[PDB]
C-alpha cells in the first residue's frame, strides 16, 4: 500500500501527473520535471531490498 | 581561430562544443547554411525555444 500510495509525490516537480506537465509545457523544458519524477519513482521501487 | 578576428561577428554562440577546442577533433560531414533574416530573430534562431 506504501508503494501505491507513492504514485502521488512531486519529487520536486510542479506536478504529479505526466498527461498534465506534457500538455502544460514543451518538451525541452518538461524534460527536467520528468526527469525528477524518474528518479523519485526509481527510488521509491528499489526502496525491493 | 582566423574567423575570430577578421570578422567581428555581432554573436558568436558555439552550441554543444567549446568554441575554443574545435581545432583539436575530426569531424564528420560539415554542413554549412545561409540566408537573411531579421536583426531581432537573430537570437530566435537557437536549438529548442520556439
Amino acid at each position: 500500500n506504501t508503494l501505491v500510495k507513492q504514485l502521488s509525490s512531486n519529487f520536486g516537480a510542479i506536478s504529479s501527473v505526466l498527461n498534465d506537465i506534457l500538455s502544460r509545457l514543451d518538451p525541452p523544458e518538461a524534460e527536467v520535471q520528468i526527469d525528477r519524477l524518474i528518479t523519485g519513482r526509481l527510488q521509491s521501487l528499489q526502496t525491493v531490498t | 581561430s582566423v574567423l575570430y578576428n577578421s570578422a567581428s561577428f555581432s554573436t558568436f554562440k558555439c552550441y554543444g562544443v567549446s568554441p575554443t577546442k574545435l581545432n583539436d577533433l575530426c569531424f564528420t560531414n560539415v554542413y554549412a547554411d545561409s540566408f537573411v533574416i531579421r536583426g531581432d530573430e537573430v537570437r530566435q534562431i537557437a536549438p529548442g525555444q520556439t
